[PDB]
């Protein structure tokens, strides 16, 4: 089931963890082998997949025109590397000793669970008012000012 | 009334992830 | 230390104890920074509770 | 019965050692199980048990004000560490060997049941006498010059 994760979380849904087009990555139902409770923190984890996934997706899609836009997505997936490096990583430690619950997967991720959030509506303020042209240069820099040293 | 007669080291292991048997968890949820 | 000694309730919280006691205080500390509506006020009132909070525990 | 003593005497109270307000940790009645000569060595074990509950009630309660009543309770704790300690070792003892008679548990104690009821009485003047601000540094420092070398 780890292995199983460590997949949905890369952007790749299965049975476990259906895709809803409008509401994003989720746990299907209750699963009689794991607890009732972890239904909750995978939930939580899954906040994180949606927005690699809605990240890919639009990074790829290139949507609007403008070099000012291709070089944002060239740029974009840069910031987003540690994110996969980071996610290569889980899969040794587990591959290490077999004792490791989800507990200490959801811990690994922590940076990332509260930087996405914060350049999430970056990129909804350009696809939701057609941001043409170097004006991408302040939208960019107008939430540069953020107090959070990591964003 | 029917229980689920849960273990003992099962506890402990749920009270990490929150991180008398109503009573002491009562304290712990208050966390 | 539990996959791999004895360990049952009474020892996990007594050996939790100076963590559930520094936890008792963010109850309170961030309890003035969500009870509050303008930009400036919800900072200001915030960091100086701060610094209020520090000098009671000097 | 062993880890259901052990328990008693770290703060617990339960059928077999019902606590009262007022007198203490005691012995409910004759227990047909064990013997009737041993009501007494527990009423004699209790007496340190009292001590260490009203101790971290007190602890607890912080009750008066001021830093130097806080920073008396944060090091009243760090004396009441080795009882502690002391008592995590007697269940390792009493796993190993399952003919250890509650006589052995009462000799283990040994030290803390001359060192509790003599560390009673300063925290008694405290609570009785209003003892406020600096003034602690002496109402301890004129119990410091007593003869037991323990205390």
């Amino acid at each position: 089931m780890i292995h199983e994760l460590l997949l949905a979380l890369s952007g790749y849904p299965g049975s476990i963890f259906t895709w809803n087009k409008r509401s994003g990555l989720q746990v299907s139902q209750d699963f009689p082998f794991l607890h009732p409770s972890e239904t909750s923190v995978l939930n939580r984890l899954c906040r994180l997949g949606t927005d690699y996934i809605r990240f890919t997706e639009f990074i790829e899609q290139y949507t609007l025109h403008g070099i000012y836009l291709r070089a944002f997505c060239t740029g974009l997936d840069s910031v987003l590397q540690p994110y996969r490096q980071a996610l290569l990583d889980l899969e040794q430690e587990f591959l290490g000793d077999p004792h490791l619950s989800i507990s200490h997967v959801n811990y690994f991720l922590d940076q990332f669970q509260l930087l996405f959030p914060s350049v999430m509506v970056v990129v909804e303020q350009i696809k939701s008012q057609k941001i043409h042209g170097c004006q991408i240069l302040e939208t960019v820099y107008k939430h540069s000012c953020g107090g959070l040293p990591p964003v | 009334d029917d229980r689920v007669l849960v273990t003992e080291t099962q506890v402990i292991r749920e009270t990490l992830w929150l991180l008398c048997l109503r009573s002491v968890l009562e304290q712990i949820a208050a966390y | 230390c539990i996959i791999n000694t004895t360990i049952t309730l009474a020892i996990v919280v007594d050996k939790l104890a100076p963590r559930l006691s520094q936890l008792k205080v963010l109850h309170k500390v961030f309890s003035t920074g969500v009870a509050e509506t303008r930009n400036v006020v919800r900072a200001s009132h915030l960091l100086n509770t701060l610094y209020k909070a520090i000098l009671e525990y000097d």
